[PDB]
């Protein structure tokens, strides 16, 4: 019926590019710059959120199925955000995708699209399609992460923290291989979890049943801690390498 | 785009109507007889009729009635055309012109309604104070006859009763009343109700409601005398009114479905009735006075007084005179006598009327070898089935060959000197347990006879149960020779199979010349037939043999003979057959893409396939590969009712709705879907039923005829007799004819103030859409009896276009050679 | 697995022949070489490379891969014309989107004159198009195109709803800009004539409303070719637009532009009095001037006329037979 769009960690020592000599530190930078691409070009034009993710989901589960060396990832992000504006409703024409790519991109960046940059584009549509396999509906961990706070009941300004910090722990999410292995549900209940830890906040109160310290259950069943830990310890990674800190 | 020209050849004969009354004046008596758009006005005489007028009329004439308001010193005519256009008609005579004058017309379609199942019914009160009109389920319309409704304004007043079967109004009632027979769940009732002009609604009626026979379906309006009304069902006929009930069930009528009846005494004293086997009963209404001073009805009686055509319409005349309007067959003039013949019938037929009756099929032979070309049709239905043979000569001749059965399909063989005709005939389960054939026949007066022996359904384990009195179809292959036509050999088809399609022609390599039949095994039970035989005969000295036969699973409805081999269609599917050297068929190719294919035609190794529901689809046959190409459909939805083919692009279609349309291949190669689409460039109202399309002409050709403008011929027929022929025009030719059209519609004046335009247009029930690509040639003929005013008003500011003199002013007498040179294809 | 669409190629099934031209490509029946199933083929060109993808193709992807519902048409797979071997660049070939062959359309069936509708038949037919649009709807999916040649029929009785080419999600939170002319003239509701242009999703109920009415009188309710004549032929039925029935009319934009005639009163019981009284009053409440007063997809469901209604005894209409020929 449905594919399944979710990979095991150890399994991301072997994906295409891996395999073509590409190191697991590089194949991490290229999806990091192939998202943040996405992100801005899309930011410039105004997309909607949901819009920008769609296009990074695309792209992340892409290259589980082709290597970087083969496929420019400037490419692979544009052409991701040009179908995900339509699969969203919120279309954009595939000369202002170039327009703006070629703004935010150097000369040698924008080399990948070659001659004729929208051509490189239009034709990929066809691949993505098909490496997708046409399952374009997707869920991201932002309606869930709304849904969940809606059920929280207490001061305003703290909770109203909670969300923004999870919503910025969330939108760093998409340069990470954290929507190739947990379903966004799972994502949105993380973060809650983080912000909470960094906040020093204990969501269970809010929580219908106060003293239910497990919060996250009432919500997503069948969540260990364990994973909420693994996916708080590779978002605050992203923070540790950069220069960038907690939001806080 | 295209452009096209169709004109009547022969104007429909079936009478679909007659009434008579005081018309054309106050004293003679006139027998008004309508056909289809035609209406025919007569005065009765002593030996018979005199024709007086005829007018044609721009709609189907679907109501027609006689009445007399006070004031007036004659009668008047009121008539309803199916597009829903009404209309008051008046005679007027000055010395030896006579014209018919529109006193009141008007459109009576409402905007939301659902038209009945038993058809448009009019009626009008006794007193003439308002036209009872049921168009529509669960509506009674009323045109109230006051003298200022000259657009015949009307209303509707709710009617609980949805499924009416018929009504009247009444005579002796108190306010305007309605007696009429519906149907509900529960069974068939009579009832009736009050019309109330100032309130606009109902009130209770005169009498109860009673129950009547499940199967009632006429409502006779008693006169004064007796009052009342009479209800004729199949096995019974009762009178009601208010206490008063009376009814007969004599076995007599049981036999036969009554379908027509009418007053002899207008007292009420005796009615007439007619039954779809021909008989004719004299129904009395036998009265008792009472020492009151008042009259009530004793009893009803049915005398059986003879044989006669198959009647849609019945009008006693004057002395023993009866009109017998025959739609199924000749229409007939009849003299009922006192005292019965040796045979015991009292009628005596007077005179004939030819009706071409239901055209089923029909082909042009050259059968003298003058290159003129004769007509040969399958006419009529039951004891009316003839064959009738029409060549030109300036009227029509026509030979009739009787055959008292229906025929279906007609093939010519030359090879053979004859004729091969389908035919069916009617028996009835017996107490032997098979059956009895009503009357003999052609397919029981052949000279050799042959029944099948096939075994290829023998096998049967399929129970179908017989009930003595039930009708069954016997179907047979006549073999008619071409000079005397007579019946020389006649086959019996097997028990429950139908004879659908006929060909006759030479397959493969075989030199033999083959009568092809196809057929379909019908049984009661079955929505779609899923068993048929194709079977190859070879009439050969006297004798019809079968050569062959192959077995499909469906109905062959259709069948062409494809360059050497056979093109059947069976169901859904559209085969190809070869012809092998061991006198077997042998399939080929198959198509499937197809709903019911029901016709088929041939031009080169192009396909044209007709569709129960989508229209027409372009096929191929590809050689190099031996298989079928799907062209180009028509995606548009049309009930086809029979196709043709006019040249490699264009192909004619007529489709249920009494209309013609034209699709051709869009010839724009840019897309492969713009050449996948059939565009439906010409559209037009024909108002006839066709049923058989056939490539020829009735003219004669000595080779000399002057080139006409027009170019191709194709004939049609159709099931009220009407023979019409279409043919194509230059651009040229087209764009004068048209603008011609344009400039006659002013200046002619329509009978019922109906424009032309509406009546050509595209209509079904669901859309209507303007005439395209059609000219109407009858109304182009009608240009040369016109008065010259008229005709030399209608030429002025006319030019010519693409000639030799691009623009050119015509004159009146050069359209008079014009249209004369039209009226010579024909 | 039965998963991984687009790579399975369009050889797999042997073409019968062009049932219909649709919007995006023409429409093809073809017979399934493995199983013997029939199949409609729906053809996705982006060789035009205008746009790449056509949107009404993604969205009816999108869509359809989420409603599972017996009155949904089912998008079993999608397939590929052969493809060029290590030139992705160079090929042009299209994909076809698979689903299950329908005997009929409304629109044909009703078009031959060959079909007649019983009030069961009716009831049996209503209630699977309105089952089939509460799916939707609960859902939040707008159909936007409700036509008789989007309600396919088995012969079985089965409807099913199914061109979703312009069918879009519902905010009730969240008002948007939407398509102002999406319905077909002759089932447009009476809001996009004035252009609400933030419609509800009471706009396909209007139009199932004109269908019902369609059954009974065998011909479209209302026929038009322009915007305004349409309005005053809704006028004259449902009554002219006006602020005691509509009070929000006013807001609309053409409600002062597109006047009808007069104001004309509401004649719909009277000229559907032949209808039954059940369903007359289902035919009022659909269709209703006011968005906001029109019935909703449920509350059809839960109507006299079809809420008795057993999906079990799917009574197959008086479909075409060989009599008829
Ligand atoms: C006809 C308009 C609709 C638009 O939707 N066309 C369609 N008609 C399907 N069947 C009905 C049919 C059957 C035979 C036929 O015959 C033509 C010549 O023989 C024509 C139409 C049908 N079945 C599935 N689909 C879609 C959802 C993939 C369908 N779309």
């Amino acid at each position: 019926t449905k594919p399944c769009w979710y990979w095991d960690k150890k399994d991301l020592a072997h994906t295409p590019s891996q395999l073509e000599g590409l190191d697991p530190a590089t194949e991490a930078r290229y999806r990091r710059e192939g998202a943040r691409f996405i992100f801005d070009v899309g930011t410039r034009l105004g997309l909607h959120y949901d819009t920008l993710a769609t296009g990074i989901i695309y792209f992340h589960r892409f290259y589980m199925f082709h290597s970087f060396k083969q496929f420019p990832r400037y490419v692979t992000g544009a052409c991701c955000l040009f179908l995900a504006g339509k699969v969203e409703e919120t279309p954009k024409k595939c000369k202002d995708i170039i327009k703006t790519a070629r703004s935010l991109l150097n000369d040698v960046q924008f080399g990948q699209f070659g001659d004729d940059p929208k051509e490189e584009v239009m034709v990929l549509e066809r691949i993505l399609l098909q490496t997708i396999k046409f399952d374009l509906q997707v869920e991201h961990p932002y309606q869930f992460l709304l849904k969940y706070a809606k059920q929280l009941k207490g001061d305003k300004n703290k909770i109203q923290k909670l969300v923004q910090m999870a919503w910025t722990f969330v939108n760093d999410s998409l340069c990470t291989t954290l929507s190739l292995q947990w379903e966004p549900e799972i994502i949105a209940v993380a973060v809650m979890y983080l912000a909470g830890r960094l906040c020093k906040f204990e969501i269970q109160e809010w929580t219908s049943k106060p003293m239910y310290r497990r919060w996250w259950e009432q919500f997503v069943q069948d969540v260990p801690v364990d994973v909420l830990e693994d996916i708080c310890h590779q978002i605050l990674d992203l923070y540790s390498q950069g220069k960038q800190q907690m939001p806080h | 785009m295209s452009y096209n020209y169709v004109v009547t050849a022969q104007k429909p004969t079936a009478v679909n109507g007659c009434v008579t009354g005081h018309f054309t004046s106050a004293e003679d008596l006139n027998l008004l007889i309508a056909k289809n758009t035609r209406l025919e006005i007569y005065v009765v005489t002593a030996e018979g009729l005199r024709p007086v007028k005829e007018v044609g009329m721009y709609g189907k004439i679907a109501v027609m009635e006689l009445f007399r308001p006070k004031g007036e010193s004659k009668d008047l005519l009121f008539i309803l055309t199916a597009k829903y256009n009404a209309c008051i008609l008046e005679y007027k005579q000055s010395g030896e012109s006579i014209d018919i004058i529109t006193r009141a017309h008007g459109n009576v379609q409402d905007r939301i309604g659902r038209p009945s199942e038993t058809g448009i019914i009019g009626i009008i009160d006794p007193e003439c104070r308002m036209i009872g009109l049921r168009l529509y389920d669960g509506l009674f319309k009323v045109i109230p006859l006051d003298r200022d409704n000259k657009e015949l304004k009307a209303f509707n007043i709710r009617l609980e009763e949805l499924h009416v079967i018929d009504v009247k109004f009444l005579y002796g009632c108190q306010a305007p009343t309605i007696c009429f027979v519906y149907q509900d769940p529960q069974g068939r009732h009579v009832k009736t109700y009050e019309v109330s002009l100032r309130e606009k609604e109902f009130n209770k009626g005169p009498w109860k409601q009673e129950n009547v026979e499940a199967e009632a379906s006429m409502v006779i309006a008693v006169p004064e005398p007796f009052g009342g009304a009479i209800i004729i069902g199949q096995e019974s006929i009762t009178y009601h009114n208010g206490d008063k009930y009376l009814a007969i069930a004599p076995p007599i009528i049981k036999q036969s479905t009554i379908v027509c009846h009418n007053r002899v005494d207008p007292n009420g004293s005796r009615y007439l009735l007619g039954d779809m086997e021909g008989r004719l009963f004299m129904l009395l209404l036998e009265k008792e006075e009472q020492m009151d001073g008042t009259v009530t009805l004793k009893d009803l009686r049915v005398e059986l007084l003879g044989e006669t055509s198959i009647a849609e319409c019945l009008t006693y005349l004057d002395n023993g005179v009866v009109f017998v309007g025959s739609r199924l067959g000749d229409s007939q003039l009849v003299k009922l006598n006192v005292d019965s013949n040796e045979q015991g019938s009292y009628v005596v037929a007077m005179e004939t009327f030819t009706n071409l009756g239901p055209i089923v099929d029909m082909c042009v032979v050259d059968l003298e070898r003058q290159g003129q070309g004769q007509l040969v049709t399958c006419s009529g239905a039951f004891k009316e089935g003839s064959l009738r043979i029409i060549r030109n000569g300036q009227k029509l001749h026509i030979r009739t060959v009787p055959l008292y059965e229906s025929p279906r399909k007609i093939c010519y063989q030359e090879v053979s000197q004859c004729f091969g005709v389908l035919s069916s005939r009617i028996e009835v389960q017996d107490t032997s347990g098979g059956t009895t054939a009503l009357r003999p026949s052609a397919s029981t007066q052949a000279l050799s006879s042959s029944v099948s022996s096939s075994k290829l359904f023998s096998s049967s384990t399929a129970p179908h149960e017989t009930s003595f009195g039930e009708e069954v179809e016997v179907h047979n292959l006549l073999i008619i020779d071409q000079h005397t036509f007579e019946v020389l050999h006649a086959h019996q088809f097997l028990q429950n199979e139908y004879a659908l399609s006929l060909v006759s022609c030479k397959l493969g390599k075989d030199p033999n010349t083959y009568f092809i039949v196809g057929t379909a095994m019908v049984y009661p039970e079955e929505a779609e037939p899923k068993q048929g035989r194709i079977v190859v005969f070879q009439y050969s000295d006297g004798k019809l043999q079968t050569v062959a036969e192959k077995e499909v699973k469906g109905a062959v409805y259709s069948m062409v003979e494809f360059n050497g081999k056979l093109l059947a269609s069976i169901n859904s599917t559209v085969r190809l057959y070869e012809w092998t050297t061991e006198k077997e068929l042998r399939t080929e190719c198959n198509h499937y893409n197809n709903i019911m294919a029901l016709y088929l035609k041939t031009k080169g190794d192009f396909i044209l396939v007709g569709d129960l529901m989508r229209s027409v689809l372009l096929l191929a046959y590809k050689p190099m590969e031996g298989n079928f190409e799907e062209i180009a459909r028509d995606f548009n939805p049309n009930w086809m009712s029979a196709v043709e083919i006019l040249d490699d692009d264009n192909f004619l279609g007529a489709e249920n709705a009494f209309n013609l349309f034209v699709c051709q291949k869009d010839s724009a190669a840019t897309t492969d879907e713009e050449r996948q689409h059939l565009q439906e460039v010409g559209l037009f109202h024909l108002g006839e039923f066709v049923n058989v399309f056939c490539h020829g002409s009735l003219v004669m050709q000595n080779l000399g005829e002057t080139s006409t403008p027009t170019q191709g011929s194709v004939l049609f027929g159709t099931v009220n007799g009407m023979i019409g022929l279409v043919t194509s025009l230059s651009e040229s030719w087209y764009n004068l004819l048209l603008d011609m059209q344009n400039r006659l519609n002013k200046v002619i004046k329509s009978v019922g103030k109906i424009e032309h335009s509406f009546w050509r247009s595209f209509h079904t029930e669901r859309k209507t859409e303007p005439a395209t690509g059609f000219i109407d040639g009858d109304l182009i003929e009608s240009f040369l009896d016109i008065s010259r005013p008229k005709m030399q008003e209608v030429v002025a500011n006319l030019q010519y276009d693409d000639g030799s003199g691009m623009k050119r002013e015509a004159t009146a007498d050069d359209l008079i050679k014009v249209v004369e040179e039209l009226t010579r294809i024909h | 697995t039965e998963s991984d669409w687009g790579k399975r190629c369009v050889d797999k099934f042997d073409i019968i022949g062009i049932i219909g031209e649709g919007t995006y490509g023409q429409v093809y029946k073809a017979k399934d070489k493995d199983t013997g199933e029939l199949v409609a083929l729906k053809k996705v060109r982006l060789d035009n490379e205008k746009e790449g993808f056509p949107i009404t193709a993604i969205r009816e992807i999108k869509i359809l891969r989420q409603l599972i519902h017996r009155s949904v048409v089912n998008m079993k797979e999608i397939v590929t014309d052969k493809q060029d071997a290590l030139d992705f660049k160079k090929d042009k070939g299209a994909f076809y989107l698979v689903f299950e062959y329908m005997d009929h359309d409304l629109m044909g069936l009703l078009e031959s004159g060959l079909v007649h509708f019983s009030e069961d038949h009716i009831k049996s037919f209503m209630k699977q198009l309105m089952e089939g649009l509460e799916y939707c709807h609960k859902k939040n999916f707008l159909h936007r195109d409700i036509k008789c040649s989007n309600i396919l029929l088995n012969n079985s009785g089965q409807i099913k709803l199914a061109d979703f080419g312009l069918a879009r999600l519902y905010n009730s939170e969240e008002s948007r800009p939407y398509t102002n002319k999406v319905i077909t003239l002759w089932y447009r509701p009476p809001e996009l004539l004035l252009g609400e242009e933030r419609y509800t999703p009471a706009i396909d109920v209007w139009s199932c409303g004109c269908i019902l009415g369609e059954l009974f009188t065998k011909k479209p309710i209302f026929q038009a070719n322009l915007e305004l004549a349409q309005l005053e032929l809704i006028s004259r039925l449902c009554g002219s637009p006006c602020p005691a029935v509509w009070p929000d009319v006013i807001r609309l934009p053409y409600f002062n532009t597109m006047k009808p005639k007069k104001q004309y009163r509401r004649r719909l019981r009277e000229e559907f009095s032949f209808i039954p009284s059940a369903a007359l009053d289902l035919l009022d409440h659909m269709l209703t001037l006011d968005p906001s007063k029109r019935c909703t997809a449920e509350q059809t469901l839960q109507s006299d006329f079809l809420k008795d209604v057993e999906l079990s005894k799917m009574a197959p209409p008086d479909l075409p037979h060989w009599q008829d020929c």
